RNA sequence: UAAUUGCGAUAACGAACGAGACCUUAACCUACUAAAUAGUGGUGCUAGCAUUUGCUGGUUAUCCACUUCUUAGAGGGACUA
């Protein structure tokens, strides 16, 4: 059936907790799948000067947004993708499914 | 025990298989050869004038055995160099890519390279017995 | 199958990956022989693993390295460390104890890099100069 | 002696150097003495390297300098005046051509001949500032072995970089001449020359 | 007759954990230690050498608390702070099975007689007993504080109708359970400080349990009652009895204490000579094992090497 | 799948499993998790039991029986030594030190095997 | 059809855009805060305020013109957009809260001591380990000064900054300029329930329990 | 410089006071039972507590201690 | 002592902030969980050079196996032993 679910958050816990529940509950439905691939940790930088005119010490400043991806491959029937895409629902995890 | 390209060293290969390219003179040579300069980042033409297609030739053949595809801009960014840019500080310039296209459609029309898919240039097996050969003589000449 | 251990050396950035199995003595850096190895100032940088033991040792396994990463002196540094590192596997692996205590031996009491990596890392640049330590000129007037 | 085959050939001068470790397999370390008794164990030749370059930290304690082999630290002193900062490669070999030069103009040792010149030009008393009410006067005082070493090889590879700037003498051929005159003392080296100006300062302001 | 120093065996830079040997092979000896290895000796029974290194074995990522070998000899276990267990084919490194379940460190590791299972005391209060393929087939609690060591009880008669281990933990208090169906058959009560070791006897009626307060503790588990305590004056690490004499070997903290049980008294008592140390404290035995034939002593210290005794 | 079928049944040591007939070609035949036909007779040389283990085919060694003996030694000064059955090598650790002819001295090697005293001083 | 870093910056952009209109509506609602849940077919966005009545309105009514306000204003679907209102537990321990209440008494007319003495009075009978309150300005003067008013304890350095002190910054319009407010709530960390229950220096030793020693040897038999 | 601050200093003290008999002069058992005895935020914090634990231990080996 | 960091002394005792702790990052893990968006080995198919068997490559739907190298999660590790 061949459904991958991407999961791209930037909360490092309950995006280990998704992952969690959904390979447990692939495994409690006997379903053959590859592990969550864990991608590497996306890091957005963005240098500033502090002063918001431009006198004094020449300040910098680095902000940073970090993105943590992952994703599982799932070969499992309709009704349990179905069931998969409704269950697993968190604030702050953007969940993607896609087939084939 | 069997030779390859790998078992002998890059400078002494590549100066015997342009000399056995020149010996045997069908590398159609373009003809805008001792006017260019071969980079953009360069001030010079080549010093061996009436050599350095063949050096080429025999580089980008060494090149194209050892990897697995390779295409004109590749060979650019592989042959340019660091101009220096008058009072500025120096910065990376490719190489002329009309000596390079040529030169592999010179390889081409000799038998030594060949249109890959994935696109550029893969060395055929004709190309890969006649480097062998060249590297099994060179590694001869010192016996 | 056949005896086989892979091991690997560091230098920076360099990482150099060692297959060594049981064979017939070659000794291959990216597909060509060790004898080839490109800043010959420094080849015996990569023949000293090889010469403070003795070639026997090397007569009855083969060796094949993939080296990457880093830039020329550290991936000569990391091929050795690889090589050495293989050695020292492989005669744990395969041979007793006492070979593998003499050969750490050797290589511990001439280059403590042969088998432990160096651990200097680069220092961050920080703002307010070109280099990690190093600021903007300072004037006055 | 007997060669061993491997499926990759190894050269016989190579395989030469399994029996004993020598600088870029020519020059042996063993028959070379220190002569001065002051500057054995900060001269450091009992180590036997293949190549003058050893990416080693002696740089993390006060005294591992000593340690660290005195090739190298010629060869690191090589590496100065901005443009050849880094480029060990360069360093190494322009002592390679240099001990090749050496041994071709003397018959000795060149190695034996580096801890000569060394042992020769190490300045044995300096002077140092004092404040002296408002004026500078200069009290002389001993030099510790160490900085004896160090400022030997400072004051050969400087001699060296400034006759071979602008000149058609190679650097390698004039840190020849520098370091076969500094083992002899012959005064036409500028770190003998140098020695005796800072010797002489220095007896002047005991 | 008496106990002479013969020689000293060097391959490890941890403290030497454990000894083990085997009937089997009476050239083989087993050592554990701090260093997350193990590693088999050869023996060869001569000069100040006397055993080589033949083989290391890595792979545990914590110290290794304990080892254990069959009676053929081929097999080893051992007990590791990385809250597993590991089986070894001693010929060739070669970890066979990985054992997991414990939750904390696991201190003490013992194969049965006949190979059958294995218990495994740790610091999660619990004593495992597992199958050679590695499943939990059972698990022991009640025992309150964590447990420094289990060993299995040897049958006099061929295995006449049950098998017994016993466990000591720091709850001073040491247990006897019939694993045949998993219960506690005896419990007992005497020890006034953290018991660090405990050894039954060949004959499968003496129990010796000994820790930090320094009184090794003497029970007839035969007839379920404590018979008498000794005193060593200082905190002991290890037992074992002599498998032929009616010997008891103490590795204290100044020295190793051997007693003969028939007049009841102390035969050697024996201190080596380090040369060093002197300033702050003389390195000393954790851990001792005999030979199959009660000969050779082997120790294992403090300062990363192992001391053999020959008795005459 | 191979066409060839085999008209025989496989039949393990015990010979409690069998695979019936007709037998795919190259379908192996699994041993039974019964014990040794050996061990339910509980015959042995040592008149033990040996130890329970599965089935396991004849080719591959039977695990051996390990119960504590007690055996004389090779110099024999001591009648009975714990011993496992297997083992053959027995020790009363007690060095012979027969007076060697050829020397003053005599022999220390332990447990001497009869007639192996040690040849030189 | 967007990369991974844009969508989430787009986001984060969002909910800084929806908190910055929702402080600038709802501030005498208690507005204390707002959090976005995406779903599939549906993202809601829940209002974390005080006076929930008026957030509501008749049948909702404010509820159902911020919903038609947001939705117009970031081009969403009919349906695809819902707002909850919810009552916010321990005012008390909400910065923004109590610097909203703290302008609100400025600007009707309460002294700078009272209310702030009011708030910090408000924040420590609430369970909060420490409240500072900084008012600054032209406090009765044409020259501008700055007044603290501080109650239990408060840390500034380390990472327990971020873990427990809440701190909101408000901007009060006087008929002579601008007074400035300043609020810091350090919550109790043993009441926090998500994440460290204590500071990092913060050592606990349990206490042993003690047992007669025994003094004679025994066996118990099964 | 190595100089321990207050916080481990009484935590220390407080460790040997009330489980003086069941702590050894050993690091790696010392952090073993310090970890599960005490409720301490920091494994480097619980390393350094433990570390100074069996420094006093073999301080009060060599004689009492004040304090 | 880097440190009002501590040992202590002591008309002060007990505390609070700062320092430290903390958090992020860089170094180690042939130990765990895995990976056709990371790799490696082998087997298919195939090229060249050799000649028993070898060497260097190409080709992922050609499949299998593994996780050393790579990426994370969870941990371990240093506490001046
Ligand atoms: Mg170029
Ligand atoms: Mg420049
Ligand atoms: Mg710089
Ligand atoms: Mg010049
Ligand atoms: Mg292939
Ligand atoms: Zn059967
Ligand atoms: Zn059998
Ligand atoms: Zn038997
Ligand atoms: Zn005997
Ligand atoms: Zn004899
Ligand atoms: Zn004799």
């Amino acid at each position: 059936i061949k459904i991958r679910i991407t999961l791209t958050s930037t909360k490092v816990k309950q995006l280990e907790n998704v992952s969690s529940n959904i390979v447990k509950n692939a495994e409690q439905h006997n379903l053959v799948k590859k592990g969550p691939v864990r991608l590497p940790t996306k890091v957005l930088k963005i240098s500033t000067r502090k002063t918001p005119n431009g006198e004094g010490s020449k300040t910098w400043e680095t902000y940073e947004m970090r993105i943590h991806k992952r994703y599982i491959d799932l070969e499992a029937p309709v009704q349990i993708v179905k069931r998969i895409t409704q269950i697993t629902i968190e604030p702050g995890v953007d969940v993607e499914v896609v087939v084939a | 025990p069997g030779v390859s390209v790998r078992d002998v060293a890059a400078q002494d290969f590549i100066n015997a298989y342009a000399s056995f390219l020149q010996r045997q003179g069908k590398l159609e040579v373009p003809g805008y050869v001792d006017i260019v300069k071969t980079s953009s980042g360069n001030e010079m033409p080549p010093q061996d004038a009436e050599g350095w297609f063949y050096k080429r030739a025999a580089s980008v053949a060494r090149h194209i055995y050892m990897r697995k595809q390779v295409g004109v801009g590749k060979l650019n960014k592989l042959y340019g160099g660091a101009k220096s840019r008058g009072v500025r500080p120096y910065k990376h310039i490719d190489a002329s890519g009309s000596i390079n296209r040529k030169v592999l459609q010179a390889l081409e029309k000799i038998g030594i390279v060949e249109i890959s898919p994935k696109g550029g240039r893969r060395i055929s097996e004709n190309g890969q017995r006649d480097l062998d050969r060249i590297a099994a003589q060179t590694l001869e000449e010192d016996e | 199958a056949v005896p086989s251990v892979q091991t690997f050396g560091k230098k920076k950035s360099a990482t150099a990956v060692a297959h060594v199995k049981a064979g017939k003595g070659l000794i291959k850096v990216n597909g060509s022989p060790i004898t080839l190895v490109e800043p010959e100032i420094l080849r015996f940088k990569v023949y000293e693993p090889l010469l403070l033991v003795g070639l026997d040792k090397f007569s009855n396994i083969d060796i094949r390295v993939r080296v990457t990463g880093g830039g020329h002196v550290s991936q000569v540094y990391a091929i050795r460390q690889a090589i050495a590192k293989g050695l020292v596997a492989y005669h744990q692996k395969y041979v007793d104890e006492q070979s593998k205590n003499e050969l750490k031996k050797a290589f511990t009491s001439y280059d403590r890099t042969l088998l432990i990596a160096d651990s200097r890392r680069p220092e961050p640049k920080k703002f307010g100069g070109k280099g990690a330590r190093s600021r903007f000129q300072k004037s006055y007037r | 002696f007997t060669p061993v085959v491997l499926a990759t050939p190894i050269p016989e001068e190579v395989q030469q150097a399994q029996t004993e470790i020598k600088l870029f397999n020519k020059w042996s370390f063993e028959e070379v003495e220190v002569k001065d008794a002051s500057l054995v164990d900060y001269v450091q030749v009992r180590q036997p390297i293949f190549v003058a370059h050893t990416a080693g930290r002696y740089a993390n304690k006060r005294f591992r300098k000593a340690q660290c082999p005195i090739i190298e630290r010629l060869t690191n002193s090589l590496m100065m005046n901005g443009r050849n900062n880094g480029k060990k490669l360069k360093a190494v070999r322009i002592i390679k051509h240099t001990l090749d030069i050496i041994n071709v103009l003397t018959d000795q040792n060149p190695i034996q001949v580096v801890v000569d010149a060394i042992t020769n030009t190490g300045p044995r008393e300096d002077t140092t500032r004092v404040g002296g009410g408002g004026a500078a006067r200069r009290q002389a005082v001993d030099v510790s072995p160490l900085r004896r070493v160090n400022q030997a090889i400072a004051l050969l590879t400087i001699g060296a970089r400034e006759a071979a700037f602008r000149n058609i003498k190679t650097i390698a051929e004039t840190l020849a001449e520098e370091l076969i005159n500094a083992a002899k003392g012959s005064s036409t080296s500028y770190a003998i020359k140098k020695k005796d100006e800072l010797e002489r300062v220095a007896k002047s302001n005991r | 007759e008496v106990l002479v120093l013969r020689g000293t065996l060097e391959g490890h830079n941890g403290w030497v954990t454990s000894l083990a040997t085997s009937a089997g092979q009476p050239n083989l000896l087993l050592s554990a230690s701090r260093d997350k290895t193990l590693i088999s000796w050869k023996l060869t029974g001569d000069d100040q050498k006397f055993g080589v290194p033949v083989r290391s074995f890595k792979g545990h990522s914590h110290i290794v608390q304990d080892c254990t070998l069959t009676a053929d000899g081929a097999y080893a276990l051992s007990a590791s702070w990385d809250k597993t267990l590991r089986l070894w084919d001693v010929a060739t490194g070669e970890t066979y099975q990985r054992f997991v379940g414990h939750k904390s460190d696991v201190m003490s590791v013992d194969i049965d007689k006949k190979a059958s299972m294995i218990i495994s005391g740790s610091r999660d209060k619990t004593i495992k007993v597992w199958t050679i393929k590695g499943q939990c087939l059972a698990t022991l609690l009640g025992h309150n504080d964590w447990v420094s060591q289990v060993r299995v009880v040897p049958n006099e008669k061929a295995d006449d109708d049950s098998v017994t281990i016993i466990s000591a933990g720091n709850d001073k208090m040491v247990k006897a359970w019939n694993l045949n169906q998993f219960q506690i058959e005896a419990d007992f009560i005497g020890h006034n400080s953290n018991i660090n070791t405990l050894t039954a006897s060949p004959d499968g009626t003496l129990i010796a349990s000994a820790g930090k307060d320094g009184e090794i503790m003497l029970w007839n588990l035969a007839a379920k009652k404590a018979m008498y305590t000794l005193s060593a004056q200082d905190e002991v690490f290890s037992l074992a009895f002599s498998p032929n004499r009616y010997w008891l070997a103490a590795a204290t903290a100044t020295g190793i204490k051997v007693f003969s049980l028939d007049p009841q008294y102390l035969v050697d008592d024996l201190r080596p000579e380090f040369a060093g140390y002197s300033k702050a404290a003389e390195p000393h035995a954790v851990s001792l094992a005999w030979s199959a034939d009660g000969q050779t002593l082997f120790a294992g210290y403090t300062d990363n090497v192992i001391r053999v005794w020959q008795v005459m | 799948p191979c066409l060839e079928s085999d008209s025989n049944d496989l039949v393990c040591p015990c010979g409690n499993t069998v695979v019936p007939a007709p037998v795919r070609c190259g379908t192996k035949l699994p041993t039974c998790n019964h014990p040794c036909i050996k061990v339910v007779r509980g015959e042995s040389t040592c008149g033990h039991k040996p130890m329970p283990h599965t089935c396991h085919s004849l080719d591959v060694s039977c695990p051996p029986c390990t119960e504590t003996v007690f055996k004389p030694c090779k110099c024999g000064k001591k009648t009975k030594v714990r011993t496992v059955c297997f083992q053959t090598d027995v020790s009363c650790g007690i060095k012979c030190g027969i007076p060697l002819s050829y020397c003053y001295h005599t022999c220390q090697k332990t447990c001497h095997l009869p007639g192996n005293c040690q040849k030189v001083c | 059809l967007i990369s991974k870093k844009r969508k989430l910056v787009a986001d984060g952009v969002f909910y800084a855009e929806l908190n910055e209109f929702f402080t600038r509506e709802l501030a005498e609602e208690g507005y204390s805060g707002v959090e976005v849940r995406v779903t599939p077919t549906k993202t809601e966005v829940i209002i974390r305020a005080t006076r929930t009545q008026d957030v509501l309105g008749e049948n909702g009514r404010r509820i159902n013109e911020l919903t038609l306000l947001v939705q117009k204003r970031f081009k969403y679907a009919p349906g695809t957009i819902v707002l909850y209102a919810e009552r916010v537990q321990d005012r008390g321990l909400s910065a923004v809260a109590q610097a909203e209440s703290m302008k609100f008494k400025l600007l009707n007319g309460l002294a700078i001591r009272r209310a702030a003495y009011g708030v910090v009075r408000y924040v420590m009978e609430s369970g909060a380990k420490g409240c500072e309150v900084v008012v600054s300005g032209k406090l009765r003067a044409a020259r501008a000064k700055a007044m603290k008013f501080a109650d239990g304890f408060l840390i500034h350095s380390g990472q327990p900054v971020n873990d427990f002190i809440d701190t909101a910054t408000r901007h009060v319009l006087m008929r002579q300029g601008v007074l400035g407010i300043k609020v810091k709530i350090m919550r109790d960390p043993a009441k926090s329930r998500t994440g460290p229950k204590a500071l990092p220096d913060a050592v606990t030793i349990i206490e042993p329990k003690e047992e007669e020693p025994i003094l004679a040897p025994s066996v118990k038999d099964y | 410089g190595r100089v321990r601050t207050k916080t481990v200093k009484r935590a220390s003290k407080a460790l040997i006071e009330r489980y003086y008999p069941k702590l050894t002069l050993d690091f790696q058992t010392n952090k073993r039972l310090c970890d599960e005895i005490a409720t301490i935020q920091s494994k480097r914090l619980r390393n350094k507590i433990a570390g100074y634990t069996t420094h006093l231990m073999k301080r009060i080996q060599k004689g009492p201690v004040r304090g």
